RNA sequence: ACCUCGAUGUCGACUCAUCUCAUCCUCGAGCUGAAGCAGGUUCGAAGGGUUCGGCUGUUCGCCGAUUAAAGAGAUACGUGAGUUGGGUUCAAACCGUCGUGAGACAGGUUGGUCCCUAUCUAUUGUGCCCGUAGGAAGAUUGAAGAGUGUUGCUUCUAGUACGAGAGGACCGAAGCGAGGACACCUCUUAUGCUCCAGUUGUAGCGCCAGCUGCACCGCUGGGUAGUAACGUGUCUAUUAGAUAAACGCUGAAAGCAUCUAAGUGUGAAACUAUCUCAAAGAUUAAUCUUCCCAUUUCGCAAGAAAGUAAGAGCCGUCAAAGACGAUGACGUUGAUAGGUUACAGGUGUAAGCAUAGUGAUAUGUUGAGCUGAGUAAUACUAAUUGCUCGAGGACU
RNA sequence: AGCGAAAUUCCUAGUCGGGUAAAUUCCGUCCCGCUUGAAUGGUGUAACCAUCUCUUGACUGUCUCGGCUAUAGACUCGGUG
RNA sequence: CAAGGAACUCUGCAAAUUAACCCCGUAAGUUAGCGAGAAGGGGUGCUUAUGUAAAAGUAAGCCGCAGUGAAGAACGAGGGG
């Protein structure tokens, strides 16, 4: 069998994580598949804890992950993260995000999951 | 015969340098004090064995029948129970440690459950040969090997029982014999055994007297470093 | 390779004997009462005492 | 680990620049030859002023290996080229000198003449 | 009954570690004195050469020393915390990596490492 | 010329082998024109082993170098719903020869399509249901079985026994290996696609610097955990019983003799065990220990209505496990997973700043910064306050 | 005439020399050429060939000898079938 | 993909080496046209200065294991039908 689809490559996985984490930081909720939310959670928590010092080095580190969204750009998402979201989690020992399971999709029966910022 | 046995958990592998200038790889076994939970006699049972209890746990992590047995026998609650054949000479309810069982450098054998590997093919399982890769080839490259015994009514016409094909590999008991004990650590309750021990790090391990060399004890001593801090 | 003999209507059902379905475990929501499959957010977006999503 | 049909260099004065392995002497299906092993070889690149001629089948012992081997103390000896010296039935070297260093595994398997004629043993 | 496996392995390794264990980087020249034992006595054989790598954590700490005799380059892997072996750092050199593999490809005037390091 | 022409694919090679003994090696013995060493022949013995290459499609065969040995056969001259198509045997073309010719040759040469998703049975693994007569959780014995079994060199015995000499032992002991097998990752290597660093082109972040996408993971040098050998640990022993060939002791039939008829021995890698693994669906369904059942009424009792527990399952977090089941750990009375903290290992002095240089760049802060899985703590997040199944053991 | 064990040689793996540790293939030569041979042409020939055949340097997983990683399948779930 | 490098196989099938530009050098044979990109080698990055219409080049310095740093670029020799 040949002329197969490119597939879930490592680059595709990193880009998928980037898109979901940018969206979850912009809006605050993501309705995705459970196995994708359980992988985006790691990057979300890592970004939030590294964005707690607010130095230019930390901005350069985050910019390798953030992407442009509808509600914020790549530069205003930075201001939202470092001034609104991250300062809230200033003394929380990890676990800033929660993943909960919704019902199965009508056309896939796959388990959906909502990823949210735990207040 | 007079078989001595102890139970422990493998924690990892290291090396030690010894006198006579050898570098000996060793396996480290954390051996908790084992408690003799039962003794079964030849006359009353038709065989003789000793069943110990090890890997102690709190009472809330144990089922009702097992905790009832432990409280009836007046023993420390443990989640692991197993026996060794032909182990005699130990009173019920006595703590046993490998220091009282084996010597400094005697030969022992070790039994442990092998590391699980799952559904493996014929080549990885039975050390079979792989088919040719170049000069033209076919769909089956990692072929198991022709299972033909006889074609025709005057011959077998069937795959012989016990054939060598793909299947489950790993997670199976295996014993390695004639391993020399290297050192005892009373404070850390830590046994050093030469060679490699089967099983993943953290699994259960049974140390028994070697049936090939029951009384043989080959001397082994470590090396004392002569170095001195900077002059 | 193909069957040289036709499989009857009995071997077919014997193979299908293991094709039966299982009833998924269900529970009752603690704020509206409707049945939801266990360990999952209900229809009101109310999981336990936490408002997850806006009401349907 | 020198194997069947392996071209290697000769570290002695005998006129043989390139030598090819024929058999790993010692047993049936002996796969490899480590330091101190004896092999049967054929001279393939020689010189006019040499004791051996091109095409002769002779017996040699290996002294160096690129792969290398590990000793009991844990030291791993590793050279940068596979070398062998031509020996006689008595285990005596055919050449009058040995070029470069040789291993100590020779010492275990006799070969005292080879060690005494070497530049430095390792 | 929590078992810190790494700690127990460290204790077994400490039983036979050495006190000094002098330091050296990748590109360093050291003098290794092998205490070879014959039937009697010891013949201290020096293996001065250039280091190429130092890997390991404890009793399994090993380093690679490269030497050149009669134009033949020989590379030798020692264990740091091994008795009858003495290491004496001679020259400290500057390299930009931890495993300087190119030394087994570059030779002659191009196999000379500049001094100094940080 | 009995089966098959409404099709039984035919040589050789590769992979996997199994069986027989008319035995090539290893093991035991009798005779010898057997001094010793090395042989010859016969008897017993099938447990294991029985090499790599050059030429040829080759089987065969000759030759080279080893080995203890490079055994003889059968299994559709085993094996194409396992591989190949070199050979034979399609269409093309030529040479030699035959034919007036079209054409032909077990004469030669170049080239030339090898399909099938496995229903039953056989086999390798892994499950559900039920039975084992109350239920459940544990620990066992072992009827019937499976796996391995190869062997060399050196030293000593001992230059002793024997032998004019040359040469050169049986028996026994030790050390080191080759092949095969099991397990493991401390060491050496291979790999290590969300790790580190260097670096090219281009497009972006408005520009420099610094990053991101793409170019085989862009390329290159290393590399955590894991997976493996080329790596390192172990095994390939030993012993007992009954024996084959063979040798016996005591002994008659047959006053002698005689291994045999009674009685009593010796005796092989063969056999039965000792070694490893699995095993009570062994329905002939075994044994031991612990725990939980021991209601109110009506009538009908291995009867009803309700009514009584150990345990198990559904669901969730998982990996010492794993195709999916299953196995194993945990589910708030918790460290199961993620996150956080600290550390290990790996990479190799981060960005920024300051100095120096005209600049590329070097130096100091700086063994700095970064880090997928690794080690251990920490309920911060996810394992909810849920549902179902489940017991009085007939009588003899 | 030329060529000759040949795309031709049955006997034949013809003899000898070279190439290899070892060469039914290859190169040169020998000639009882069963049955070579001169326009169905004979013998040579520089260049060329997705032509055939043999030796060789570098090169490599073709192989000693197998091992690891990533995708798409296979495998599990939902839909068509 | 460590060591070996055709030991594999009917056959180096397939795979692997080389690959662009510039500067040296290039045999036997021949129909004198070729052989021939023969074979065999070296350099390529960045900065400063000199060079030019632009260059190319030249001199000095700097960094890396590696400088058409990634993509696209001929493997070769010998004998025979
Ligand atoms: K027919
Ligand atoms: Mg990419
Ligand atoms: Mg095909
Ligand atoms: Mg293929
Ligand atoms: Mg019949
Ligand atoms: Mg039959
Ligand atoms: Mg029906
Ligand atoms: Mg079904
Ligand atoms: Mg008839
Ligand atoms: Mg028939
Ligand atoms: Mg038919
Ligand atoms: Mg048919
Ligand atoms: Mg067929
Ligand atoms: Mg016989
Ligand atoms: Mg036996
Ligand atoms: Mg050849
Ligand atoms: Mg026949
Ligand atoms: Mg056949
Ligand atoms: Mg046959
Ligand atoms: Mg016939
Ligand atoms: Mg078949
Ligand atoms: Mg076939
Ligand atoms: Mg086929
Ligand atoms: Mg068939
Ligand atoms: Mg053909
Ligand atoms: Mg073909
Ligand atoms: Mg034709
Ligand atoms: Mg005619
Ligand atoms: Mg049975
Ligand atoms: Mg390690
Ligand atoms: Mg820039
Ligand atoms: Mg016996
Ligand atoms: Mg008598
Ligand atoms: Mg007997
Ligand atoms: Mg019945
Ligand atoms: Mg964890
Ligand atoms: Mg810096
Ligand atoms: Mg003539
Ligand atoms: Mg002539
Ligand atoms: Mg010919
Ligand atoms: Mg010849
Ligand atoms: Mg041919
Ligand atoms: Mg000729
Ligand atoms: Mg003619
Ligand atoms: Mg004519
Ligand atoms: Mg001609
Ligand atoms: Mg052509
Ligand atoms: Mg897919
Ligand atoms: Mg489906
Ligand atoms: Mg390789
Ligand atoms: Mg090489
Ligand atoms: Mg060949
Ligand atoms: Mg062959
Ligand atoms: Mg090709
Ligand atoms: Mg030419
Ligand atoms: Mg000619
Ligand atoms: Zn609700």
């Amino acid at each position: 069998s040949y002329i197969n689809k490119p597939g879930k490559t490592s680059a595709w996985r990193v880009m998928t994580v980037r898109q979901q984490v940018s969206a979850v930081l912009a809006y605050g909720k993501i309705e995705t598949t459970l196995k994708k939310a359980k992988n985006t959670q790691k990057r979300l928590d890592k970004l939030i804890t590294l964005a707690k010092v607010d130095n230019f080095n930390n901005r350069r580190q985050v910019k390798k992950w953030l992407l442009n969204t509808n509600l914020f750009d790549v530069d205003q998402l930075m201001d939202h993260l470092f001034s609104k979201v991250a300062p809230k989690y200033e003394k929380t020992p990890g676990g800033y995000s929660r993943v909960l399971k919704l019902g199965p999709r009508r056309g896939d029966a796959t388990e959906m999951a909502i990823l949210q910022l735990t207040d | 015969m007079e078989i001595r046995g102890i139970f422990g958990v493998k924690v990892g592998m290291s090396q030690v340098f010894t006198t006579n200038n050898e570098r000996l790889p060793i396996t480290v076994i954390y051996c908790e004090p084992n408690q003799v939970a039962g003794v079964k006699t030849e006359a009353k049972d038709k065989y003789s064995a000793t069943l110990l209890s090890f890997d102690t746990v709190e009472n809330k992590k144990l089922n009702k029948p097992q905790q009832g047995f432990f409280e009836k026998n007046n023993l420390k609650p443990t989640k692991h129970l197993q026996e060794i054949r032909n182990m005699t000479g130990f009173e019920m309810g006595q703590q046993i440690t490998p220091q009282n069982l084996f010597q400094v450098g005697e030969y022992v054998d070790v039994s442990a459950i092998s590391k699980g590997r799952g559904f493996t093919g014929a080549i990885k399982r039975w050390n079979f040969k792989i088919g040719p890769l170049g000069h033209g080839a076919g769909y089956p490259h990692r072929f198991q090997g022709s299972v033909q015994a006889g074609r025709g009514g005057a011959s077998a016409q069937r795959v012989f029982k016990g054939k060598k094909m793909s299947g489950h590999y790993g997670h199976e008991k295996v014993t390695v014999q004639n391993l020399r004990i290297v050192g005892f650590d009373e404070a850390n309750m830590l046994v050093l055994v030469s060679g490699a021990i089967a099983g993943p790090e953290g699994g259960v391990v049974l140390i028994r007297t070697a049936k090939k060399k029951p009384g043989v004890v080959k001397p082994i001593e470590l090396a004392v470093q002569t170095e001195k801090a900077p002059e | 390779a193909v069957q040289q003999r036709r499989s009857s209507k009995h071997r077919r059902d014997k193979r299908r004997s293991h094709d039966a379905l299982t009833a998924q475990a269900l529970s009752v929501c603690q704020k509206c009462g409707k049945k939801k499959l266990f360990h999952r957010v209900c229809s009101c977006g109310m999981y336990g005492d936490l408002r997850v999503k806006k009401a349907y | 680990m020198v194997s069947f049909m392996t071209r290697l260099n000769v570290a002695d004065n005998t006129g043989a620049k390139q030598v090819g392995i024929i058999k790993v002497l010692g047993s049936t299906r002996k796969r490899y030859a480590f330091l101190g092993d004896v092999v049967v070889v054929s001279v393939k690149d020689a010189i006019p002023s040499g004791m051996v001629k091109k095409g002769q089948v002779l017996r040699a012992v290996i002294v160096r290996t690129k792969k290398g081997q590990q000793r009991k103390d844990g030291t791993h000896l590793k050279f940068d080229d596979n070398a062998c010296v031509l020996i006689k039935e008595d285990k005596s070297p055919r050449g009058t000198r040995i070029f470069g260093p040789v291993a100590r595994e020779l010492r275990e398997r006799g070969y005292n003449k080879i060690l005494s004629l070497a530049v430095e043993v390792v | 009954k929590k078992i810190n496996k790494q700690a127990l392995i460290d204790l077994v390794e400490q039983k036979q570690l050495k006190a000094y264990v002098p330091e050296f980087s990748a590109g360093d020249e050291v003098n290794v004195a092998i205490k070879l034992k014959e039937k009697e006595k010891v013949r201290i054989q020096n293996f001065t050469g250039t280091v190429l790598r130092r890997r390991g954590k404890g009793i399994s700490e090993t380093f690679i020393v490269r030497k050149t005799t009669d134009g033949i380059p020989i590379e030798k892997n020692f264990q740091i915390h091994n008795p009858n072996i003495s290491i004496e750092l001679k020259r400290r050199g500057k390299v930009r990596r931890a495993y300087i593999s190119y030394m087994r490809e570059r030779s002659g005037k191009a196999a000379k490492i500049k001094e100094r390091k940080q």
